[PDB]
């Protein structure tokens, strides 16, 4: 039993996008299924709902007569249509599915998906900018030191970053990206190394941007 | 549109001793609520049925009881896995409404924090801007205040701060504060603080930069 | 009675209230010949209905193009009658009846 | 009595969008409204209608099908959305408010709109690229010179550009931006300064660009 | 589909005198026509109803008349203000029809252009790219006719041309005349030239640069 | 007699689009008609047929339900409006008509037409990259030397290649574009040239990109 | 839902002899398909009714035979134009179902290819990308394999495959084959080659390139 969603990403205000939810290991068309989403920073709100044989569609009532929900039992998915999206439809979308099967009385769900994500922005897609960060003689602290690199601009979130090819796993943290004033985020990943070690061994920054097919590669610069 | 109150939003717990979230309805419901669980990164996990019924497959250590307006979920012998994102659902009449939120923490000990000083680098510099940053490192409570001083006096702009999540394997916690300014106006000053408070160390630390 | 088709719509054609009777049998032994009896033909295509027991006659090459054919069904210019090709070896369903 | 329109913008052939008309300082729900529209180069055409309850709609015959009217009493809104939009639907759309209420057999209007503009184009954002015009021995005349910058090369159509901050509005000219076969904006704009002032004081140019965020800003160079 | 003609497209107005505008149908639609009022930048105006009644809060100046198939707005005492967009509409039956347009000029004294000539930057050369511009200022009359001359040979292509809107001060015009081509096409030739004809110049007027 | 087809192109999943064919030097509203569609690298499926009157309307179980046909006598036009459309229905599509006149009971066709494409894809629109292929000393051979220039990534398919504005056509070979994995499509084109003409002359690749309006050429450069 | 099987496929036709192309179905149709021809670039033909009736206009050395389930198209004394794609279509019961198709094209003598290789330009260097291309031309059986070697190790991937359409000059092929990498894995190895096998020369031949 598994569900997996689908079809998200950035969209401009004004527009249109379509989410699609893949059902798989239980019979697809003798069960309800729900759409919800979460907002961030906020608690979950219930959105759509649709009944087995299609019948029977419920909508909440700040989605009425924009959203659009939909099924195919032969193809065993489920659609989620929006037009005319606006900032407050920036979330997190989930797709359920209600617990007992060929019953159209109950409303109760038990399966849920990871979801996707749907951004409503008017920005444009740029690239990082790495620049490392220098270890000091202020830094070193009972034989280990600490070194990083700052990631800027990248309006789309999906940045990856890793160390020495994901060699270097231990004592590493990367802090969730803060947005800008200006729009464009920004975050921090720092890892902390033994002191006699500076010098002697090799540490660089592996950043990928899918967004942009971005691969920018920079070494710790010691001063 | 009924409006379901789940209380408290925070809470620690120490390992060993038993916990009560409370979700209450303004109207009569009687049991037609459920209990679920989701752990950051994955997906909800059914826990409880009709606020009676434990769903076959979980422990036995989590139970809920409640009928009408008042629901109370039971976490008793807590254990390193219990935290997570509990939430409380109605599925009387329409519109379905959720609860609110629960997050629960692992409580250990209180450890002093570690911080570090990061000036910017000559990129910045020849592009236009300064970024100064400081980190915190090893601190369980997260209760830590850092202030941005330059000349002694208290910079209330600029300056943004981000803090990881629980740490799985101790539980621990780090924080980075950075404060980005103008080359222009990063040339006018020449020190630069971050003075951090923390319950953990006897009186606080300043970490300052001068070039 | 209340039937549609080629020979009901541009042949012979049977009132609603019909009160009498209809018999056919197959005659494939005494019509279909070897090489073909091309001496039954059908109306393949007509502007309208026929009244009931009422009965087109007669043919003329309709003209569906922008030239005007003279006398000479080629292209565009089609002579409205098909011929039956009844031939001994044919199978039930396509043989010849009376 | 006030009619504003929003929600334009620029959109990819095939593709929806949906325009709002706000109205107040009057009753909007016993009136019927107007959505008109104007081509470039070409006279005004009517659009859709649709009465004062909302039963009756009427179209025009070259957009039906596609485009869809509505109305928001409790929230004096009016909507049209459209859906697979083609190359001829690039023009300016005009909200109208007929004149008599409380009638469903008059059609005339009396109250308009600003309006707004809506570009299907498959295009790119792309960002203005100043240059000066510098001044020469040729471009003196009576005591006086003219002097300017040439921003060129961009798709989003709307750009301001100013002189000095804005204390600069005497002797300058904005010509409209003209579509070049490339397909992208370019226009100019030249300022006439005395001879005498060339080489004492400092004249910049001011070119804002909203939809890429672009902040470029060039000084005369005299040569 | 009734079509709906407007007649004149273009005109000149004197500071004074009067000026008729014909409105036609190809049907009969009686009196169901509206005359509209649009300056640039602004909303339209509801000038006459009917195509006989006056709309109150607008100038007596403004008439209009007609019934049947022929209609005539009429204008007296013209001022500066009066330039704007005018248009006939048609209310009979559906689909409703709008007119063509008319545009209306305060008409004034000639005045001779001044022309200035302006190479490209160093900026478009780095780039791989030449652009020469010459520029009209301060004439009335709008026929001013530009041509490019490169090494005594006339260029029809690769040349942009425009033209500002009527001034609301004292009625002048300006106009620009851009032509641009590659680097390479642009360092073989060394002289160049727009050349200027204008009824209110005695004789045509040749800029030129060499370089 | 002439059938002509248009109104085809890319759109998205799940958007709407309408085909229209047009009739000529014939009676249109006495002849039956059919839409066929014939997938790449597949052979011909049936769609739809029309009636001469347009009572009786026949579909296909695949494209039922969501496909529907129509047609104009007056103006002798064809209609095909599709919804939800899917990623199965890139396609060619035809239009032919029937071989007898003023018949419900006969399905021949004899009158075909050359057919329009449709795409079902989520890509955007890019414009061409072209490189030239700049000869070699292993390139000539007997006299006679092969260059050519390669177009990189562009999504749209119609795509012009000319050598010297079309006076140079001996030689010529344009390959048909293949995809590529990110989902770009990509040709070679590429003429052989005397050995001691190449030194002597100019060639240069004429490209004309008419979706994303790309004029750019570029000139062999010997290595 | 009556399936209709044609054969053969692919099919090579030496001038002055006979095809004969076979279109059989899995229920009985008396006398109920038509034959089509199509040219690539064009539209198609209406060839043959009803399996035995000739279509005025047609050249008489095509025919057609067969009643029931199997029928036979039969072309005699092949022409360099009669190259094009053959279809069976049946019109007796919804829905219509086509057959599979026949391309047929003209058969000459074998000819041996040339091959010809090409380096990635500058261009590509400073983007980021290599694209190595070599090529084969004039040859006449489609029958040729190519295979790519870096180091003596054989690529079977990021390798992409184009070849040309029959000639109607002389009846001849093109074919290119292109390697598409990184500028790190293009850097890394020095030495590149396309090997052909043909079976019009004794020998396979390698085409080479060091830089």
């Amino acid at each position: 039993v598994q569900l997996v969603e689908s079809g998200g990403g950035v969209v401009q205000p004004g527009r249109s996008l379509r989410l699609s939810c893949a059902a798989s290991e239980f019979t697809f068309s003798s069960f309800a299924m729900h759409w919800v989403r979460q907002a961030p920073g906020k608690g979950l709100e219930w959105v759509a709902l649709i009944s087995y044989d299609g019948s029977n569609k419920y909508y909440a009532d700040s989605v009425k007569g924009r959203f659009t929900i939909s099924r195919d039992n032969s193809k065993n998915t489920l659609y989620l249509q929006m037009n005319s999206l606006r900032a407050e439809d920036t979330a997190v979308y989930y797709c359920a599915r209600v617990s007992y099967p060929l019953t159209k009385y109950y409303y109760g769900m038990d399966v849920w998906g990871q979801g996707t994500t749907v951004t409503v922005s008017s920005a444009s897609t740029k690239g990082p900018s790495v620049f490392p960060l220098a270890p000091s003689s202020k830094s070193t602290s009972g034989g280990t030191a600490a070194l990083g690199c700052l990631v800027k601009d990248y309006f789309p979130e999906p940045v990856t970053v890793s160390w020495n090819s994901g060699a270097l796993t231990s004592g590493v943290h990367t802090f969730p990206a803060v947005l800008q004033s200006s729009g464009l985020y920004s975050l921090s990943s720092v890892v902390t190394v033994p002191s006699s070690s500076l010098g002697t061994q090799t540490y660089i920054c592996n950043v990928n941007h899918k967004p942009s097919n971005t691969k920018v590669d920079k070494k710790v610069e010691p001063k | 549109e009924i409006v379901m109150t789940q209380s408290p939003a925070f809470m620690s717990a120490t390992p060993g001793d038993k916990v009560n979230i409370s979700c209450k309805a303004s109207q009569d419901i009687a049991d037609d609520m459920n209990w679920y669980q989701q752990k950051p990164g994955e997906a909800a996990i059914f826990i409880i049925q009709e606020a009676t019924t434990l769903v076959p497959g979980i422990s036995p250590r989590f139970s809920g009881s409640g009928y009408g307006t008042d629901f109370t979920l039971t976490i008793n012998n807590i254990e390193s896995e219990d935290a997570a994102y509990y939430f409380c659902l109605q599925h009387d009449n329409f519109p379905l409404t959720f609860g609110g939120g629960t997050k629960v923490e692992i409580k250990r000990t209180v450890a002093a924090p570690s911080v570090f000083i990061f000036p910017p680098s000559d990129e910045q510099l020849k592009s236009g801007t300064a970024s100064v940053v400081c980190l915190l490192n090893n601190f369980y409570p997260r209760e830590a205040k850092v202030q941005w001083k330059v000349d002694n006096a208290l910079q209330s702009g600029n300056s943004q701060e981000s803090v990881t999540e629980q740490d799985s394997k101790d539980s621990t916690y780090s924080l980075s504060s950075t404060l980005t300014l103008s080359k222009a106006d990063y040339e006018k000053h020449k020190v630069y603080a971050c003075e951090v408070t923390h319950q953990g160390l006897s009186s606080p630390v300043t970490k300052s930069f001068n070039r | 009675p209340g039937q549609t088709g080629n020979i009901a719509d541009y042949n012979y054609k049977l009132p609603d209230d019909f009160t009498g009777c209809v018999i056919a049998w197959n005659s494939n032994k005494l019509d279909s010949k070897v090489g073909g009896n091309y001496n039954y033909l059908y109306r393949l295509f007509r502007k309208s209905n026929l009244k009931p027991f009422e009965r087109d006659i007669s043919t003329e090459i309709y003209q569906a193009g922008n030239k005007p054919c003279n006398g000479v069904a080629g292209f565009n210019c089609y002579f409205p009658l098909r011929s039956y090709g009844f031939r001994p070896t044919y199978g039930v369903g396509h043989q010849p009846y009376r």
